[PDB]
């Protein structure tokens, strides 16, 4: 994701805007691109475990 | 009226028809290949195939699945019924050679 | 038309038969895409690909633009994808890795038939989804 | 040689036993 430039949100985030989601300012280019690379859903996650 | 040279198993059949197995007493690869290669023949058929579970028993699945147009029974039929067409038009070229040569 | 995910022309540089009689390895580069490389196993004896040719290679979802679960060919009048191409592979997309930055590959396996396409920018057009027809036509 | 057995005789033996 930092690869990419846009943020790695690998700790979570505290401010006053962290409500809202981090990917918005990305073009909807990259997005798609880090989801077509890694794509970890919630689902696999519990799964895995 | 033989009750027990073919039979239909139940088990290994689908919800109306297209797919069945057909159990074949005192049959082998003779007749199974030769009616697997007619059945294949048929364009709604999508699967055919047999096998003689065990060498020690005269018996012959063959299996028919078919698309939706007709069921694996009239599949089975049409493919018996082209193979005596088959032997028919082998029986008379063979004759009419004999009788020629 | 909206049916295709990718399409390039590609120049063949090698055709290796690695222990092989019927399947060939073809590396191929594309022309006026200078990232874009490809790697992929042909049956040769259905498409022949020599060394230094152009191959026409796309890749398209929904080839013809019940609950029998059986797959079925299409009826022989039908007017769908694959009439201009030669040679025509059905396989699923099992991985995408980076490569670099802005720079990717893509893994088709067609039945075991490997694929491997490389490129940049293709993110809203593949994806790791069953529907994948590889189209070839020399 | 050449000429028919099968149409004049009558197979008996290609009965089911």
């Amino acid at each position: 994701r930092k690869s990419r430039g846009m943020l790695g949100l690998l700790e979570p985030p505290a401010k006053e805007l962290q409500g809202i989601d981090p990917d918005e300012t990305v073009p909807d280019n990259v997005k798609t691109s880090v989801s077509q690379l890694y794509r970890i859903s919630e689902k696999s996650v519990r799964k895995f475990l | 009226p033989d009750r027990e040279k073919i039979k239909l198993l139940t088990q290994a059949t689908s919800e109306d028809g297209t797919s069945a197995s057909f159990q074949i007493v005192e049959e082998d690869h003779t007749l199974g290949n030769a009616l697997r290669y007619v059945i294949m023949k048929n364009p709604d058929v999508e699967f055919c195939g047999y096998s003689i579970p065990h060498p020690s028993e005269n018996l012959l699945n063959i299996r028919i699945q078919t698309y939706g147009e007709t069921t694996a029974v009239d599949a089975l039929q049409k493919g018996l019924k082209d193979l005596m067409d088959l032997c028919d038009v082998v029986e008379s070229k063979f004759t009419e050679k004999i009788k020629s040569m | 038309m909206s049916n295709t995910l990718f399409d390039d022309i590609f120049q063949v540089s090698e055709v290796d038969p690695g222990r092989y009689n019927k399947v060939c390895r073809i590396e191929a580069a594309s022309t006026t895409q200078d990232q874009c490389k490809l790697t992929l196993d042909i049956n040769v004896e259905l498409f022949p690909v020599a060394a230094q040719d152009s191959l026409t290679v796309t890749i398209a979802s929904s080839l013809n633009l019940s609950a029998t679960r059986s797959w079925r060919p299409p009826q022989a009048g039908d007017r769908s994808l694959a009439d201009d191409y030669d040679y025509v592979m059905y396989g699923t997309a099992y991985k995408f890795e980076e490569v670099s930055k802005d720079l990717i590959a893509v893994y088709y396996s067609f039945g075991g038939l490997l694929m491997r396409l490389e490129g940049n920018y293709r993110n809203l057009n593949n994806l790791k989804q069953e529907n994948a027809y590889l189209l070839i036509r020399r | 040689v050449s000429r028919d057995t099968w149409n004049t005789k009558n197979m008996r033996s290609l009965e089911p036993p």
